RNA sequence: CGCGGGGUGGAGCAGCCCGGUAGCUCGUCGGGCUCAUAACCCGAAGGUCGUCGGUUCAAAUCCGGCCCCCGCAACCA
RNA sequence: CGCGGGGUGGAGCAGCCCGGUAGCUCGUCGGGCUCAUAACCCGAAGGUCGUCGGUUCAAAUCCGGCCCCCGCAACCA
RNA sequence: AAUCCCCCGUGCCCAUAGCGGCGUGGAACCACCCGUUCCCAUUCCGAACACGGAAGUGAAACGCGCCAGCGCCGAUGGUACUGGGCGGGCGACCGCCUGGGAGAGUAGGUCGGUGCGGGGGA
RNA sequence: GCGGUCGCCUCCUAAAAGGUAACGGAGGCGCCCAAAGGUCCCCUCAGGCGGGACGGAAAUCCGCCGGAGAGCGCAAGGGUAGAAGGGGGCCUGACUGCGAGGCCUGCAAGCCGAGCAGGGGCGAAAGCCGGGCCUAGUGAACCGGUGGUCCCGUGUGGAAGG
RNA sequence: GCGCUGACUGGGGCCUGUAGAGCACUGAUAGGGCUAGGGGGCCCACCAGCCUACCAAACCCUGUCAAACUCCGAAGGGUCC
């Protein structure tokens, strides 16, 4: 069994984002915490971090999502960054995925 | 409801006696019921989709679910069928649901058949996975034989973590599956 | 005689013959073999002639093996006509032949008797030829 | 079936076509016009 | 004869090679599969053929497999 | 499960040439089947009722002493 | 596209007028005369009467939209 | 080897356009009427569609090759 | 921050990183897991997707190692072919010079390498 | 002469850019689809073995194996699951006004096309959308028909006709 | 009229699928092996059923062929600097 939903839809969603150009608000979540990366390619490389297993917090983790959300503006958008796209890969656009990108407000955005 | 005889007699009854039969280091490794698969061949509805819906009555009926209603992958002449129609009924029962239906096809279903001196004991797919095939639909307690228009069958898929059918016959053994020797 | 059923096109090209023998070409089954010295088509019916003459020079036995075989179709207009108009209309099969090759090739016969077939297998042939036996060389693969 | 559907007012005619038999009803769906913007469009002659 | 017919060529193929100056607009190959994909600053028509997005040059890339591709490296 | 489209499944009663069977959560509570075989009657607990084996035995003995 | 007719049951087909029988033949079945089958006699089958909407108490009728088969008549860069 | 039409129960014909089910006459078989046969009456059996490949879900049917049949042509020279 | 080890992200190279066998890892990460109230769900199924949780397990997965049976890569020589320049044979074809030079096969090689960013270590 | 052919697409011939002939070797087009179109979200085949009432080589189901040999409306080729394939939800961009720049090219044609504007569709968004995986499904001009619209209206207002 | 841009040549990048070779796909194909089913020859006519002196799928070796086959692939050629 070559490749399978996961990795596939995985493709297919990040593909299409590293053809518009922009910057990536690359997302990954995990069972107990939620991260959060912006990258560049072509540069093959990441400006900012911000994770929940970074910031040691806890409580309800769509609300968590939330903070690493703001979390990553504030950091990011002292860089200069504004403008970016949203990764999401395998994850549908919803619950603490949502949520986060929902906390990238005060930053650029579009989300 | 997350009580169920089967589901109980699972856990104290035939998971130990499982261990001490084949040695399981871990704790998972023992060969876990998953995915109960009930499906209707049911050709017998080519150009009437009036029986099938009936079917589907029947099958939600005694398994407490609505099953999906497949449809014909390719056309195949000699016995009509195009890409199209429905051409049969399936349901999967997972964990809760499938126990207290299971347990119902032991001591009440498999009992009212015409005959029967056991289940066949070579029906296991070589990977511990074990099918049979009922030939009519009012061995089931929830039918009333003032329900049925015709006799209609299906097949059932039981599926285990087990990786050999040596060990996936215990199990259904121990759960207390009438085999045939 | 001996063609090649089931076809996926009638009539091909012609192509040259300035190749070497692709291979080969150094006898595989046999303990002797007659070799090809020289290019050229040879017929399905030169082929079934030389098999002939040596199953027939075997008493019955014998152990051929031809090794080349017709696949390849050969046309030919219906005479007292003119060009154009179609092309040849496939008269018979030919086997391409260049230097190398090894044709036929016996076993399980006496020396003075395998090399006696061959030659009369040979004058069979539209070719030269040449007799060999098989050493350590043949024994490529 | 050559066909050409029409706006509802000054006409227009901006023509499309529609094969076969069905869709045989009014044939109709929402088009933009050369003149205002945006209006239903229907389908005749 | 049953036979005669043929059709005109298509006069296919790359159009710009690598290390030449283009401008946005120029197509870069013609092809009929996906043979070349577009790469950076090169676009694909319906027909699938790659063109100039900006000005700039022309460079290939083998991305084995993941194929090859038309990049159009900007100096504008 | 989806909501409606359903039949209800509740815990339920069942009869048999045994005596209950508790367990059942199913539709339409309180069963009355034929034959549970399951409680012990029939095939398991191998009664074996109505045994036989006559065949050559039978017209053996019949036969030994006619 | 223009003008005129209409499809009625399994077939053609009267009822199309001054809105009111939704008919006749052959075919098949039942029954009798026939040494016989056909002829021939008795009875019986099948019509929302091309489409839908209308004006009248209705309607196959009248109007109107509609649909093709057939009918008619031109034109074709 | 040019062009056209064919090849289907035992005989002679349909069915091939347009796909999906093979029909008519004769004959054959069983039964009847007759002293008897035929006529006549009541029943029934029987064809993979020249052939190999291809197309399609499906080929007597559409497509291609080969083998036979019939018809027409072979002129200026 | 330096160096380093492990782990989670994400790239790049695009099989020497792959298949398969065996062995390992749960403190931390990850997964499975525990539930289905709530968002949201499955043409039937909380399998998937999704949320709320965390007792348990590294069985599955994944990570890391080892093994050349398969897969993959693969010279060096030597040929085939051939720019260009010359010969030869009735031909079909063949040979020489000077430059370029495979394919198969042989020896071998390989069960990864690395960029940026995190978390944890030393 | 008789026969065959005549435009368009695919493949080879074609000698590793393009192009390239013959009454050279073989096929196909004169359509089609209101969803077979746009967008968003999900999904992944063909086969092979084992297993399973009526199920048979093959109807539906379960298991493992299966990188594409399946599918993509029809020929062939190229392409393609990291979708162009399968499923559903809304929708009609099978838009109007344009068009940088190029492909091709004797002419005339044929082809691709970013971007701007108007007003929209799907999407959280990035964005995508000016029909369809693509390459055949086609016909200069003249002469007229039909619906608009400003424009001309033979002394002038109309009208005729353009 | 412009005027060093020309053929040709050196260096460098990119494009290609022929010669040759190859058999991984599409087909063709010699021998052997092992086995679907049939030719059979037959036991039955209830399972059956044994054997392969003709096939013959796939599968495995040893061998080969192809304008409309290619896992490969020169030399050359095209184009830009
Ligand atoms: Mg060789
Ligand atoms: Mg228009
Ligand atoms: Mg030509
Ligand atoms: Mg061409
Ligand atoms: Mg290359
Ligand atoms: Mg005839
Ligand atoms: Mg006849
Ligand atoms: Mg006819
Ligand atoms: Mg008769
Ligand atoms: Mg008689
Ligand atoms: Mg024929
Ligand atoms: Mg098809
Ligand atoms: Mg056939
Ligand atoms: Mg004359
Ligand atoms: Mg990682
Ligand atoms: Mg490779
Ligand atoms: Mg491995
Ligand atoms: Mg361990
Ligand atoms: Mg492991
Ligand atoms: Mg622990
Ligand atoms: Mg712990
Ligand atoms: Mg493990
Ligand atoms: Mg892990
Ligand atoms: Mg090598
Ligand atoms: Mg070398
Ligand atoms: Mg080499
Ligand atoms: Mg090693
Ligand atoms: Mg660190
Ligand atoms: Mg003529
Ligand atoms: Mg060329
Ligand atoms: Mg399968
Ligand atoms: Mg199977
Ligand atoms: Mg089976
Ligand atoms: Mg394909
Ligand atoms: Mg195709
Ligand atoms: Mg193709
Ligand atoms: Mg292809
Ligand atoms: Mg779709
Ligand atoms: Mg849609
Ligand atoms: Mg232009
Ligand atoms: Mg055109
Ligand atoms: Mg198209
Ligand atoms: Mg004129
Ligand atoms: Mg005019
Ligand atoms: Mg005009
Ligand atoms: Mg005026
Ligand atoms: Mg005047
Ligand atoms: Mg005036
Ligand atoms: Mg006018
Ligand atoms: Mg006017
Ligand atoms: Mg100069
Ligand atoms: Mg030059
Ligand atoms: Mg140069
Ligand atoms: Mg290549
Ligand atoms: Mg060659
Ligand atoms: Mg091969
Ligand atoms: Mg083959
Ligand atoms: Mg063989
Ligand atoms: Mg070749
Ligand atoms: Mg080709
Ligand atoms: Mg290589
Ligand atoms: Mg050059
Ligand atoms: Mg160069």
């Amino acid at each position: 069994a070559r490749l399978t939903a996961y990795e596939r839809r995985k493709f297919r969603v990040r593909n299409r984002i590293k053809r518009t150009g922009r910057l990536r608000l690359s997302v990954f979540r995990s069972l107990k915490h939620i991260y959060a990366q912006i990258i560049d390619d072509e540069k093959g490389v990441t400006l900012v971090s911000a994770s929940s297993l970074a910031l040691k917090l806890k409580g309800n983790k769509t609300e968590v999502a939330r903070q690493v959300g703001r979390a990553l503006a504030e950091k990011a958008l002292a860089l200069g960054i504004k403008q970016v796209a949203f990764d999401r890969g395998p994850y549908k656009y919803h619950g603490r995925v949502k949520a986060l990108a929902e906390g990238a407000r005060e930053g650029g955005l579009e989300f | 409801p997350l009580d169920v005889a089967l589901k109980r007699k699972y856990y104290e009854e035939v998971r130990p006696e499982l261990i001490r039969r084949f040695g399981y280091q871990n704790v998972w490794e023992v060969p876990r019921l998953e995915k109960v698969v009930i499906n209707q061949g049911l050709g017998e509805a080519k150009e009437d989709a009036r029986i099938l819906e009936k079917a589907a009555q029947e099958l939600a009926l005694i398994t407490g679910q609505k099953p999906a209603v497949t449809r014909a992958k390719k056309s195949i002449s000699n016995f009509k069928l195009r890409k199209g129609m429905p051409i049969g009924l399936r349901v999967t029962l997972r964990r809760d649901r499938m126990w207290i239906f299971l347990e119902k096809l032991l001591n009440v279903a498999l009992p009212r058949i015409r005959d029967f001196r056991g289940l066949n004991p070579n029906s296991f797919d070589g990977r511990g996975n074990y099918n049979l095939g009922l030939r009519e639909q009012l061995i089931f307690p929830e039918i009333t034989y003032d329900m049925v228009d015709a006799l209609r069958g299906m097949d059932i898929a039981v599926v285990t973590t087990a990786e050999t059918d040596e060990e996936a016959r215990a199990l259904l053994e121990l759960l207390g599956f009438p085999f045939r020797k | 005689m001996l063609m090649p059923r089931r076809m996926k096109y009638r009539k091909q090209q012609r192509g040259r013959l300035k190749g070497a023998t692709k291979g080969g070409d150094y006898v595989a089954f046999g303990d002797y073999g007659l070799v090809a010295l020289e290019p050229a088509w040879i017929t399905a019916q030169q082929i079934e002639a030389a098999r002939v003459a040596m199953v027939r020079h075997f008493r019955r036995g014998g152990k051929i093996f031809i090794r080349i075989f017709p696949d390849k179709p050969y046309t030919k207009k219906p005479l007292e006509v003119r060009m154009g108009k179609g092309k040849g209309n496939v008269e018979g099969y030919v086997a391409v032949v260049k230097p190398g090759r090894v044709m036929f090739e016996v076993a399980g016969v006496t020396e003075e008797q395998a090399m006696e077939a061959l030659r009369i297998a040979g004058h069979k042939l539209p070719i030269k030829t040449k007799i060999v036996r098989r050493d350590a060389y043949d024994e490529a693969q | 079936l050559l066909l050409e559907c029409t706006e509802c007012k000054r006409r227009n005619y901006a023509t499309e076509k529609n094969k076969r038999n069905t869709p045989n009803k009014l044939e109709l769906r929402k088009y933009c016009p050369w003149c205002r913007k945006h209006t239903v469009h229907r389908e005749v002659k | 004869t049953r036979n005669g017919r043929d059709s005109q060529a298509k006069r296919l193929g790359v159009k710009r090679y690598e290390g030449q100056v283009v401008r946005a607009g120029n197509i870069l190959v013609r092809q009929r599969g996906t043979r070349f994909k577009p790469g950076k600053n090169v676009g694909m028509g319906r027909d699938f053929t790659l063109f100039a997005l900006v000005d700039g040059v022309v460079e290939f890339q083998d991305r084995g497999r993941l194929g090859r591709y038309v990049h159009v490296r900007p100096l504008a | 499960m989806k909501e409606g489209i359903h039949p209800k499944l509740v815990p339920a009663r069942i009869i048999c040439g045994c005596g209950n069977v508790i367990e059942t959560y199913s539709t339409k509570p309180e069963i009355y089947v034929e034959v549970c075989s399951k409680c012990h009657p029939f095939y398991t607990g191998q009664q074996r009722f109505v045994d036989t084996e006559g065949r050559v035995e039978r017209f053996q003995r019949r036969y030994g002493d006619s």
